This record gives structure tokens, sequence and C-alpha cells, in this order.
């Protein structure tokens, strides 16, 4: 007389979440904002912040308002879900690097707060990486656009220079294509055909645990440490927007060495992770 | 230690049949899967070599290969027969003893006797034959490798290695012949 | 998986009726739709067909021809929509040299089609070729394709159903040349099923529609076990290794009107019948090299062993003195009526086949001494300067006969 | 956002059918009304259209022409009311010099229209130009507009769909001059899609309405992902950076009658097909510089990786020895039938395109030595004194060929 009533309560408890409180909507909505799945939003938020770069860009008058200007250019949102995007910070920067610490926290209410844990804070861990990636595809877009106005001026010093950008851009446009395959599509195939009350806590704790395929885990951390050496050299390449050509020629040669070192450190880490297997197929294709 | 020697397949049984499939009976099943895979491994391996000899159509001693390959083939392929006629025959009885007796006590015994027959019929328990054909098993691994580890005639001590096995194989061949001279009648008939 | 390359009018038809038989067996609708009763089917379909997003199934077939008429008629059949229009190829606008010259000319598109088809299969196993060796189209085009294929794909099997010209009947006046050259290419490139109109029509007696229905029956029965997975012989390479030129025979070659005599058909009587020269569909103490018997329907391995024992004792067959058969079992398709309690197909390699070439060689030698009908051949580039090709081919065939 | 500048009869039509395709894709009624089924649409419309208080949508298009007839016919079409009468411009009343002279003459109103259109967009990204390089109108007017635009707007992209004259067919007798000058201007000012009637009609075979329908298909498929936001490649500049002269190819270029062959179309087969010279719509171990493949429909990135791996191993392509492709995915419009399971468009930069100019240079050099048809050019002010413009243009094109 007991188990006959347990299954009816749980089935009525889970059903109460979907058809009444739209649990299936919140997940497919936070992804639109936090994981930057919806274009014209990250390409409009990051594009605004990067236009400035201390005491500025830190008071609640600009960064607490740039969001309310960003959502208008989203063309997707402006719903009760779209609110509660507290664009706050967690550090006061003093003053060429590839770091700009800034969080973006969702907010929920009572009957949903009990499922989405206040620790599942880990989105903010995977977010600051994804935003940092946009800093490349904009700064690198700048030098691609900064050089356009230079065009008559055709010589060996010019054409040999532009081939560096095409050689450095392709490495960023492939590591991004990887992220756009693991953390947004295949890890979302699971946890979407997986759902259809205790299980909701663990299933969600298994969906995000997105941080494994994201090269943020401390196990594969040395793979991440090398990425900074790549991202740093592209930023220096943006500083030198032919008075100092040779100063840039040395920079690119350092880039080709580090990239050639990445292909070896990932290969040696195959013997010890099927997630990393797809990386070598991405970074290497008709080369060594 | 070769990896194949430790391979196996376990099965997470559901709740109702938990009484019919104990870890004991589900273990004797595994032993059959270990052996039957091996014979399958050597056969699939052996025939690939045939797919090369016929392929290698463009040495008066290289022709000794197929004159040994087919000898190693018939003993193996027909040994791989009596298997579709000990499985599909013992199984067809096990399924018939089920749909006959309304009692369940028979099933626990019909299925139990079905399993013991496979261990007895397939010569897995018979030590002498199982310790002689086993030598034939790994024997083909050596021969098939010898033909695949090169593409030229057997000159660089391959022929010197070739005549080694035939002195043992043909010896092992007729050695088995005296063993069979209850259940072997179904087997020795095909080879003879 | 597998591909089919059918050339000439003979090959084109052969393919038409072969695919008719296949779709009948697997419950594939003429339009490529699947019947309701066959929705839950267990039969493997990837081997000869690949399904489409529209749920329809498309054959892994390519149509080749020097002339449009045959394929145009095919596309007016109820089965027209089934084929893939992309794969089908027709020449925009009877000699072997001309055929090979065109093959050199139209390399690119043919191999484009072949590559497209190949890349759609994970585990392609070999090739199937259906053609006639006498006519200009089949002979030359098959020669060219075999050459460039063995060159392109050195790790795929090449199986052919080659139709040989009638000899008792005096059809291609220039048949000796085409046959000899096609045989050269077959020995020099073909991995592994001889066919002749003479004995085929002889057994049919004792239109091309019925003849090729029988031929398609042979092909389908040969590929049955591959189509229907079992325990043993689960691959074409397994077939080839167990035998290696071939000849074939099928026991239940009975008209739709000849089912009245429902003869109690054991396995023993069938396997026996497969041995007689009468049933061998093709026309020195010549002996066998290999025998394979595939049996469809209910079968008891005890019966098989008894039949093998009795035939061995009765010594109805002869074997090579210098070397040491096989009986495989399959399952019938669950759809076509089982009018036969048990049925049997036999493929064998026997030395007597040598005689075929001895005839053709005799035919060819009966012409090369007087230079008959060489005017057209000199026109093409290949035979523009000389005919050393012919001499090499003849010597190769002679070497093969000596080897037999 | 973006603007479209279409010149000459070629450009005028190109625009007509491009906007036809766009309105078909986005569910925009011919009159500018929105259909009921598309009321809740998610597709982004600002990119090519701006809505009006009357709820109708207006293209960001400007019509230019030396002659009235074409646009007059356009305004008699069912799509006439859609365009903006203010933007459309017609000359009140076949040479490049005359075209550039008029461009100098009618600067004010054209740039008035362009400024009005520009100020209505917050985030304009670049320019789109559609024109033919042979005829007098397109060549000269595009030259003038490109010059004064690159001067006026030094921070906007300039993309063109330039149609090149047929060469196998002997149309503009004075084509070499116009083509050479337009190429000069393209190198000297154009940010970034070559087009030729010869190969375009070749693929069409194997009226201008259908040709330009195909061209508009190419343009729309190129701009799809921008129109339909996703994750990656969310901007035209992203496109350009990933490649930087271009050529294009589209796999599902199938007639409305050629849907009968519903061929199971993977991603691998498509991306493969995009590589062949046959599909390249345009007509020294020349090699590639860059390749981009945009794929529409269901797509599994595992399939994409496998296709990339296999093609890389098969080495069907050749790359520069001195430098180290890209496969982007989009979503089809929810309205047009998905007759194709998965479809593919390719834009590439390849060195072989150099040959084009070598022909035209050869053409131009084949005339400048004899001073053919220069009488009209001397009439205009630009070539009133001398033709140093021509010499500079020729040397610039030679420099570009040397650079390639």
């Amino acid at each position: 007389p007991l188990a006959a009533h347990i299954s009816l309560v749980n089935k009525a408890a889970v059903d109460y979440f979907f058809v009444e409180l739209h649990l299936e909507a919140h997940y497919e909505a936070l992804r639109h904002f936090l994981l930057m799945e919806d274009g014209e939003f990250a390409q409009s938020l990051s594009d605004l912040l990067f236009e400035k770069l201390p005491g500025e860009l830190l008071n609640p008058l600009v960064l607490n308002s740039v969001l309310s200007k960003a959502l208008q250019c989203s063309l997707h949102g402006d719903t009760p879900h779209a609110s509660n995007l507290s664009l706050a910070l967690k550090y006061l920067p003093e003053v060429p690097d590839v770091l700009s610490c800034l969080e973006l926290r969702y907010k929920v209410d009572w009957p949903l707060n009990i499922v989405i844990t206040e620790g599942c804070s880990k989105y903010s861990g995977v977010f600051s990486f994804l935003l940092q990636l946009k800093l490349m595809m904009w700064a690198l877009k700048d030098v691609c656009f900064h050089l356009k106005r230079t065009a008559m001026a055709g010589s060996v010093q010019f054409r040999q220079l532009q081939l560096f950008k095409h050689e450095m851009q392709h490495f960023v446009k492939v590591i991004q294509g990887y992220i756009a395959n693991q953390i947004l599509h295949v890890t979302w195939c699971e946890f979407r055909a997986r759902l259809a009350l205790e299980e909701i806590q663990r299933a969600h704790a298994e969906y995000l645990h997105a941080v494994f395929r994201g090269l943020l885990t401390e196990k594969a951390a040395p793979v991440m440490n090398v990425i900074h050496s790549i991202f740093s050299l592209v930023l220096k390449f943006r500083s030198q927007l032919h008075p100092n050509f040779a100063l840039m020629q040395q920079s690119y040669n350092t880039f080709k060495y580090y990239s050639h070192f990445l292909f070896k450190v990932v290969t040696k880490l195959v013997n010890r992770q099927p997630h990393l297997e797809d990386f070598l197929l991405r970074i290497n294709f008709n080369n060594y | 230690a070769s990896g194949w020697a430790a391979l196996g397949l376990s099965y997470k049984v559901q709740w109702p049949l938990h009484i019919l499939f104990t870890p004991a009976v589900l273990e004797k099943y595994n032993v059959v899967f270990k052996y039957l895979l091996s014979v399958r491994r050597v056969q699939a391996e052996l025939q690939h070599c045939w797919a090369l000899q016929m392929q290698r159509k463009h040495q008066t001693d290289a022709i000794k290969w197929r004159l040994r390959n087919h000898m190693a083939f018939l003993v193996d392929n027909l040994q791989y027969y009596l298997q579709v006629d000990v499985l599909e025959s013992q199984f067809s009885q096990l399924l018939h003893q089920i749909n006959s007796t309304r009692d369940f006590e028979s099933i626990r015994l019909a299925h139990d006797h079905f399993l013991s027959n496979l261990l007895a019929q397939s010569f897995i328990l018979l030590k002498p034959v199982f310790h002689c054909l086993n030598e034939i098993l790994d024997l083909c691994h050596s021969f098939c490798s010898l033909v695949s580890q090169n593409l030229g005639p057997l000159d660089e001590r391959g022929a010197a290695q070739l005549s080694i096995l035939v002195k043992g194989f043909s010896r092992q061949s007729s050695l088995l012949f005296k063993i069979l001279s209850n259940s072997d009648l179904a087997q020795l008939l095909l080879r003879l | 998986e597998i591909i089919t390359l059918q050339l000439g009018q003979c090959g084109n038809q052969i393919g038409f009726e072969f695919w008719k038989q296949l779709c009948a067996e697997h419950g594939i609708s003429p339009e490529g739709i699947v019947e309701e009763f066959a929705t839950e089917g267990t039969d493997r379909k990837d081997v000869f067909f690949y399904q489409a997003d529209d749920e329809h199934y498309i054959p892994r077939a390519v149509l080749l021809d020097l002339e449009p008429r045959v394929i145009h008629s095919i596309l007016n059949s109820p089965y027209a929509k089934l084929y893939n229009p992309e794969n089908i190829y027709l020449s925009e606008h009877n000699n072997w040299a001309s055929g090979f010259s065109q093959g050199e000319k139209i390399h690119e598109d043919i191999f484009d089609i072949i590559d497209r088809e190949a890349d759609g299969s994970d585990s392609l196993e070999g090739f199937v070729l259906c053609h006639s060796i006498a006519g200009g189209t089949g002979s030359g085009l098959g020669s060219y394709l075999l050459e460039r294929l063995n060159d392109r794909y050195p790790k795929k099997l090449v199986q052919t159903y080659s139709v040989f010209p009638n000899q008792d009947e005096m059809d291609v006046v220039v048949q000796p040349y085409n046959s000899l050259l096609t045989l050269k290419r077959l020995t020099q490139n073909a991995d592994c099923v001889v066919l002749d109109n003479t004995a085929l029509n002889r057994i049919a007696t004792d239109s091309f529609s019925q003849i090729n229905q029988l031929v398609s029956t042979i092909m389908s029965a040969s590929t049955t076990t591959l189509r229907y997975p079992g325990y043993m012989n689960n691959d074409l390479i397994g077939l080839i290794a167990s035998l290696i030129f071939l000849m074939t025979g099928y026991t239940p070659l009975t008209t739709d009107q000849s089912v009245a005599s429902v003869r109690k058909t054991t396995v023993l009587d069938v396997m026996r019948r497969l041995l007689q020269p009468k049933n061998v569909m093709v026309s020195t103490n010549h002996c066998y090299i290999a025998i394979l018997n595939i049996i469809q329907g209910e079968v008891d391995p005890t019966q098989v062993h008894k039949s093998l024992q009795r035939i061995r004792e009765r010594k109805l067959a002869n074997f090579i003195p210098w070397g040491p058969i096989q009986v495989a079992l399959s399952r019938k398709s669950p759809y076509l009526p089982s009018a036969h309690r048990v049925s049997g197909l036999m493929m064998a390699n026997h030395t007597s086949i040598s005689s075929l070439f001895e005839r053709t060689c005799r035919q060819y030698d009966k012409l090369r001494k007087r230079e008959a009908f060489l005017e057209q051949f000199r026109k093409e580039d290949m035979f523009k300067d000389n005919f050393d090709e012919m001499d090499t081919s003849r010597e190769i065939v002679q070497q093969l006969i000596d080897e037999y």
C-alpha cells in the first residue's frame, strides 16, 4: 500500500515543474545568455565593453547600464526570463594581457531555487573563459580592419605581413569551433533527451560538469596554460597596428613555435580522455 | 599475457530471472564465449590470408603454403562445423522442453542439462582433445602471421621456419586421428 | 556492402531483373517504399541497398551503356523511379577497341560516380560486375573499368557474372577477339562466375526475360547468406577463400506452372542433383578443384553428414590427386512462398572449364591466320599501330590453359 | 545591416531576383506585408530589410541605371510596390569613359540617397555591389561609386558580385577596356565574388531568369548565417577574415523537376562535391588559398570531422607550401521546403583565377597595339588628353598577376 503511492507523488511532482513552472524553459534560456549561445548578444555585449579599453568602466552607472542597452540589441528575449541578469563584478582592477575579470549571475525565485543549486557559480567559471575568447575575434578583427584603410602600397613587406594574420586567425577560429561543438551541442544533446525529483539535482549536476570538455579541469590544466601563450602573442600583435616590422616578425615566429609545441603536448596526453581526442583532429589536419 | 586471454562478457540480469541466472550458471556461459570467440578469431584470421594468396596472383616451394593452408583450413572450418549443429540442436531441445511441461521445476533442470551438454559436447571438458586442438589454434597464428609479415617468397629463413610446423602439425594432425578412433562420431565423419 | 557495375544491353537487363528479385525478396516496394508487413523486418538491407531520408531505399547500382534505348525502356518500367538518376549514365551519341577507346575518353564521370557511391559505405567489401564478353559495349567497357579499378582500389574484391557467347549457334561475328581480350583482362585483374547462353537455354528448355530471371536467381542465391547473416560464411571473402573460374547450378529451377509435382525433397537428393553435368548451367581425366553447396530451408546437419558420407563412398565425384567440399546453410526470406521444402545452389571450380578457352582460342586462331574483320580495329588508337595486344592476350590465355 | 548597390541591366535584374529569393525565405509578401504564419518569426530581418510604420518591410536597396526600360519593367512586376520609389534613380535621358563621366556628373543625388539609407541603420557593416564589368553602365558607374565610396566611408566593407564577360562566346566588343579598368578599381578599392556567364551557363545546361536565379541563390546562401544568427560566424567581417578574389559553388543546384532523385545526401558527399572544378561556377601547379563550406540542414559535427579527416587523407586538394579550411553550419529558413536533407555552399580563394586576367590582358594587349575603338573614349574628358589611365590599370593588373 506504500509503493503504489510513491510513484504517483513523484510523477506528479516532476510534472508540476514542467507544465506549470517551465523548468524546461529556464535551462534553454540561461544558455541563451550565460553560455552566449544567442548571437547578436555576446557580439553586442563584448563589443561594447571592448570599445573602452580603471576608475571608469567600474561604477554601476556604465556596466549596470550596458546590459540594459545590450538586451535591446538581442532580438531574442525581453521576457520575464530575460530579467534578473545582474551584470556584477568580483574584483577591482588596477591597470596587453588577456584577462578582464567580470561575472554574470542569473537569479531565480523560491520553487526553482531548490533545484538549481547556488553552487551550480560554476557557470561563472566557464563564462569568463568564453568571454575571453571573444576578445580575440574582436581584437584580431580590428587589425584585419585596421590594415584595410592602409590600402598602392603593395610590396613584399606588406603581403608577407598579412599572411601572419590569416595564419594566426585560423588557430582561433578552430579552437572556437571546438568549443561550439562540445559545450553547446553534444553536451546539450544529453540532458535534453535525458530528462524526458532527486534525479533533477544529479542530472543537472552532470550536465554542467561542460566544464570537463571545456579544458577548465585541473587534470588537463597544462593544456590550458599553453593557450595563454597563444592569446598573449596575438594581443601584442594588435599593439603594433613598416617602422617596426622586424619587431613583429619575431613575434610571429614565437607563435609558430608554441603552436608546434601544443601538438606534441596534446599527443603525449592521449595515452593517459576521449574528449581530448577530437582536439587533435581539429588542430591537426594535413600537417604534423 | 595476451589481452584476448582475459576477455569476457558479463550480463546485468533483471529482477524476475534473478533466480534462474545465478553467478554460477552465468559463469559457465562465459567460458563458452571465451573459447567460441577464439575459434572465430583464428578462422576470420586464417581466411584473410586466403584473401591474399588468391589476391597474390601475378616459386616451386612457395606453393607449399596453400598445400598447408587448406590442410589447416579444412581441419578448422569443419571443426567450426559441428558447432552450428551442436548449438542449433541442443538449443532446439532446450526450447522444446520449455513449451511442453507446464511445470517450472523442469526448466531449472532442462536448462541446467542444456548447459552441461555444451561443456561436454564441445570437448571443452575433455582434457586430451582440448589440450591437442589448442596447439592447432595458436599454430595458425604463427602461419598466418608468416604469410602476412612479408610480401616476397619464403627465403629469409621463412622456409626454414615453414618446415618446422608441418613436422609438428602433420604430427599433431594424425595424433588427433588416433584419439577419436559417443560424441566424436558426429565430428570425425565430416573430416573423413 | 557492395557495388554493381553492369554494362551493355546484357548487363543492363541482368541488373534490372537482379534488382527485381532483390526487391521481391526484401519486401521493397517498386517505388522504393517498404511494405507494412515488412516494417519490423530483420533482414539486412545495407548490403545491396542504402535507405534515404524519404524512407525509400536506393540500390548501390550504376547503369552504363553505349546506347540509350535499353535504359530508356528501363526507366519506363514500374521500377523506374527506384534507381538513382544521378548514378545512371548514358552516352550522348560492336567493337572491343572502340569500347576501350570510349572508356579512356569517359574516365572522369564514371569514376566520379563510383567514388560518390563508394564514400557512402563504411565497410565496402568488393565489386560485382555483370556484362557480356562478346558484344562491343560490355567487353571493352568492362575491360577498361576492370583495369582502372584494380589500379584505383587495390584492396577491394572484384566479382563478375560474365556471359559467354553461344557456340553451337554460330551472335557477334567478331566475338573471338572481344572474348579473348576480355579473358585476358579477367585473368590479369579479376578476383573471381562463367555464364553461357548455350547450356543456359538448354536447361531452360529441358525470351531473355526468363533466361535472365534464372541468372538473377543464381546471383541472389549466391549472395543470400551475406544478405541474411547467420553463424558461418558471413562475408564474401569467406566465400572466395573457400574456393580459390567457376560454374554454377541450381536445383529448384522450376516454372511457376511446374509446382504441381511437390516432390518430397530431402537435402541428400538436392546436393546430389547439384553434381550432375546436366545441372551445371554452362556447356584428360578432367576433375574438380572445389565445390560449395548453399542450402535454403529446414536442414538437419545429421542429414548433411549422411549425404556427404554416402556421396563420398559412392565416389560420384573426382578430385585433384595433389590436394585434399563445403556445405553451407542459410535461411529463406520470410516473404516469398516456400514452394520448395529444401533447395540447393552449387558453385564449383572444375578443370573441364578449360575447354571453353580451347574453343575460343581455336576460334581466334581460325581467324588471325587470315586477318578477318581487322579493318575497324585499326581505326582505333589502341590497334592503330600494331596488334601486339592480341598476341599477348592469346599467349596469356594459352598460359592459363597450360596451368589448368 | 548592409546596403546593396546594383548597376546596369545585369545588376538591376540580379537585385530583382535576389530580393525575390529573400522575400521568399523570410515570408515577406510581395507588397511588403507579412504572412500570418510568419507573424511570430524568429528570423532576423534588419540585415536586409527595415520595417515601416505601415508594418511593411522595405529593402535597403538602391536602383541605378543609365536607361529606364529595365527598371520600368521591374515596377510593372507584382513586386513593384515593395521597393522604395525615393531610392530608385533613373537617368532622365556602352562605354566605360562615358559611365565614369556621368558618375562625376550625378554625384550629388546618388550620395544623397546613400546617406539617407545609411543614417537609418545603427550597425551598418559593409556594402554589397552587383554589376557587370563589360557593359558601359555597370563598369563605369561601379568604378565611380567604388572610388567615391572608399573615399567617403573608410570604415565599411565593400563586397561585390562582379559578372565577367563570356570568352568562348566572342558580348561587348569593347569589353577588354571596361573589364581592365573595372579590375583596376576593384583591386585599388574593393574589400572583397567573381562571376562569369560561360561556366555559369555551362553548369545550368549540364533565360537570364534562371541564370540569375542561380546567382541569387548563391548570394542568399552566402548571407544565410548572417541572416540567421547562430554561435559562430555572426558577422560579415568574420567571413572575410577567414578567407583573405573568390569563386563559388553550390551543390543542390537542381531544377524544380529534378527532385525525383531524392539521393541520400550526407554532409561528406556534399562537401566533397563542392571541391570539384565542375561545380566551381567560374570557368604552374596552381593551388588553393582558402576554402569555406557553409552547410544547411541537420548536421552532426562528428560527420563533419570524419569527412574532413577522409578528405585530408585522400589529398584531393592542394595548398600553398608557405602557409597553414573552414566548415560552418547554419539553419534553413523554416518556410521553404527542405527538399534536400543537407545542402552545401562553398566559397574559396584559389590561385588559378589568375588565368582570367591573363586572358583579358591578352585580349587588351591584342587591341592596344592597333588602337581599336578608341574614338569614343577620346570624346570623354577623362580620356580627352591621353590614356595614361589605361597604362596604369594594365600595369596594376600585371602586378596583381605577378603577386598571385
